[PDB]
RNA sequence: GCCAGGCUGUCUCCACCCGAGACUCAGUGAAAUUGAACUCGCUGUGAAGAUGCAGUGUACCCGCGGCAAG
RNA sequence: CGAAGGUGUGCUGUGAGGCAUGCUGGAGGUAUCAGAAGUGCGAAUGCUGACAUAAGUAACGAUAAAGCGGGUGAAAAGCCCGCUCGCCGGAAGACCAAGGGUUCCUGUCCAACGUUAAUCGGGGCAGGGUGAGUCGACCCCUAAGGCGAGGCCGAAAGGCG
RNA sequence: GUGAAGAGGGAAACAACCCAGACCGCCAGCUAAGGUCCCAAAGUCAUGGUUAAGUGGGAAACGCGGAAGA
RNA sequence: CCCGGCGAGGGGAGUGAAAAAGAACCUGAAACCGUGUACGUACAAGCAGUGGGAGCACGCUUAGGCGUGUGACUGCGUACC
RNA sequence: GGUUAAGCGACUAAGCGUACACGGUGGAUGCCCUGGCAGUCAGAGGCGAUGAAGGACGUGCUAAUCUGCGAUAAGCGUCGG
């Protein structure tokens, strides 16, 4: 069970076409801190739902 | 004008790096930075650093208007490959090529 | 003395590859495949140098037959009428006239029928 | 097939999982907050909240059982004395989990799991 | 090498469960082998087992988990 | 004021070919006529250097098992501290013989290695560390065995003693 | 005689069958074998007949049955 | 001088004839790997070429149906030693 | 012009192929030699128990190497350029 002919670069590209990732494009700006974060995630300085997290 | 910033001999494969590089092609600086920050990839952080260096070069060397910048041309290619020897069964050896990626980002407000 | 053949080999490879444009990747960029590809393409061109004449003659015959059937006569009967009337219009000219001039081919068929009858 | 089955595997042995849950529950009770993988915190909830539920009522048998679980004395002492009175007026929802992105080493989900009150 | 007693999933007949691979994610990263591929089925032929010839039928393009009939 | 080399365009010959010139090249090339080839590569399971192939697939090297808070650090699950769980415990404990020869400790650091991140390490650089009358070697005697003056043998080397 | 060392056209491909020995080129005509319902270029042409079985399109011995290729 | 982690790396200024000479440092090919431009490709079957062939973008013609880039469709075509 | 009905119908490229411009490892081609191969003319045709050829260890203001040297150790004494 070994290859008989060389796979083409076209075949390589068409096989890797499905390897592309996706952008979140869903940045949420906190009401209080006014900074962006992922949906249902805290900000850099521990802020979420206008609540001051320990942020450590 | 056009400001170019590149990282040479990066500790990543060009094929894998392109997967994240293609995302920030033709997108504004703010959205590209956000996507790179919230993308969990070694290539993502590498391209984030490259784009930050490009933005800094534009701000310092060139005139003004950081906001109006854009990722005009981003491309990643393969570079020198480090050859290493890995033992296998029957006392044989395999030659493994550790790859490096040259990343380049060119921006222009125009 | 010693002679280095690098320049000659490079020139020959470039000459071979220049004629291998648009051969779907390997057959255009690989010297070995390109050379054989070039030879095969040249053989096909040599065959087509006469295949073109055959195809054009058959197309002209088909167009003349179509026009003759439109006018109400068979291609063989029309050709026989022209030959017995001493009309030696080439098939390419007949097809072009049938295409770009209807009255001309009406006259052709009229003369052919008159000669036949 | 997981057809109406509960309990994520979290690949480990049964005893290893039990010890992991006990130790993490004890640490959570001690520190009032911990930082761990989201599946780990979710699996913690089910075993940690019953601890506070039992601590709601103070008795010799309850204290002995709360010691048997988590095999610690400081955790038991803190229970029935601090968290008990604090959550006596609340039924359920003793712990809350808040996701905090991923991990640089793993990129797996991580979250802070902590008591709702936390006494500031 | 054969026979007698218990024994058992060898089997009738295979079913569930406990762990490591197998599947996705993050990072590192080979080999066997490779004339060129836009690599379908049936009939006939063909250096004698036709993906590639002549006739006919089918099939949007490209990935992912397995069988190996070639 | 622009030669070889590399890459395109045009012209030309029945042919291997020849001429003009844009581009990088900043120093050599060589008309015509004659003479010798290490004189013309597409294959010999050919050799040397580089690169796709399967593929970003396997695999990441016994199922003893990691987790939590803090310190350094830009990055902490693999570095350090403290707590909890587990394994070996006639071993997975400790020292020696043989072997290895500075890998031992400190300060500093990520160029390359750890089948991953690394600040860590048996990784790079600089410094320190080995103190013998009582340890062993060394030294005296000695089996197996070797050398072995005189001597025997053998063309010479050389064998025995 | 062909191939071996002969291209090309016709029969489905096919080398031992038929015509025909490719100096090169032209969007010219004619013809040999083979065909004139289309695929695919040409007669759905005529004249006097045969066939009722798709015989044509599978094969001899008897009076269409023997007559069968995965 | 700036981004970068006190780094590697890069962008400016300057020396330099040249930094399209930066120590991985004369000239810098082919196979391999991407970007931008122009065309084709999601109903079509086979050595992937050839003749015809519109269509699609640009320059020329001081319109002239011309060349370059691709080949929807179509007859033929079962690699080399 | 609005409605019903019938026929035709490009504009999409997740990716791929073709041609052009620019790039990445690549060190091939071209240019150069304090390097080799082969001959001619000459000396020498041997070195050493007054200790040969070859090696270990040391010698700088020196941490390592090459080269010279050997406790007088990248040198010392006499006589000349």
């Amino acid at each position: 069970a070994v290859q008989q002919n060389k796979p083409t670069r076209s075949k390589r590209g068409m096989r890797r076409s499905h390897d592309a990732l996706t952008a979140v494009t869903s940045l949420s700006v906190d009401k209080t801190s006014g900074e962006k974060h992922l949906r249902h995630h805290i900000t850099a300085d521990g802020y979420y739902r206008g609540r001051k997290v320990i942020a450590k | 004008m056009e400001t170019i910033a590149k990282h040479r001999h990066a500790r990543s494969s060009a094929q894998k790096v392109r997967l994240v590089a293609d995302l920030i092609r033709g997108k504004k600086v703010s959205q590209a930075l956000d996507i790179l920050t919230y993308t969990n990839k070694k290539a993502a952080v590498l391209v984030k650093k490259v784009l930050e260096s490009a933005i800094a070069n534009a701000e310092h060397n060139d005139g003004a208007d950081i906001d109006d910048l854009k990722v005009t041309k981003i491309f990643v290619d393969e570079g020198p490959s480090m050859k290493r020897i890995m033992p296998r069964a029957k006392g044989r050896a395999d030659r493994i090529l550790k790859r490096t990626s040259h990343i380049t980002v060119v921006v222009s407000d125009r | 003395a010693r002679v280095k053949r690098g320049v000659i080999a490079r020139a020959r490879h470039k000459k071979i590859l220049k004629q291998a444009k648009g051969y779907y990747g390997a057959r255009s960029r690989v010297y070995r495949v390109a050379f054989q590809a070039v030879i095969k393409a040249g053989q096909y061109a040599y065959r087509d140098r006469r295949q073109r004449k055959r195809q054009f003659r058959q197309l002209w015959i088909a167009r003349i037959n179509a026009a003759a059937r439109q006018n109400g006569i068979s291609y063989s009967k029309f050709i026989n009428g022209l030959k017995k009337a001493s009309v030696e219009i080439d098939r390419k000219i007949l097809a072009d006239i049938a295409v770009f001039d209807k009255v001309a081919f009406t006259a052709l068929v009229e003369k052919a029928k008159a000669a036949l009858a | 097939m997981r057809h109406r089955k509960s309990g994520r595997q979290l690949n480990r042995n049964s005893s290893h999982r039990q010890a992991m849950f006990r130790n993490m529950a004890g640490s959570l009770v001690r520190h009032e907050i911990i930082k761990t993988t989201l599946p780990k915190a979710k699996e913690l909830r089910r075993v940690v909240e019953p601890l506070i539920t039992l601590a709601k009522t103070d008795s010799v048998a309850n204290r002995r059982l709360a010691f048997a679980r988590t095999r610690d004395n400081e955790i038991v002492a803190k229970l029935f004395n601090e968290l008990g009175p604090r959550f006596a007026s609340r039924a359920g929802g003793y712990t809350r989990i808040l996701k905090c992105g991923f991990r640089a080493g793993d990129n797996a989900p991580m979250a802070y799991i902590e008591l709702v009150d936390r006494s500031e």
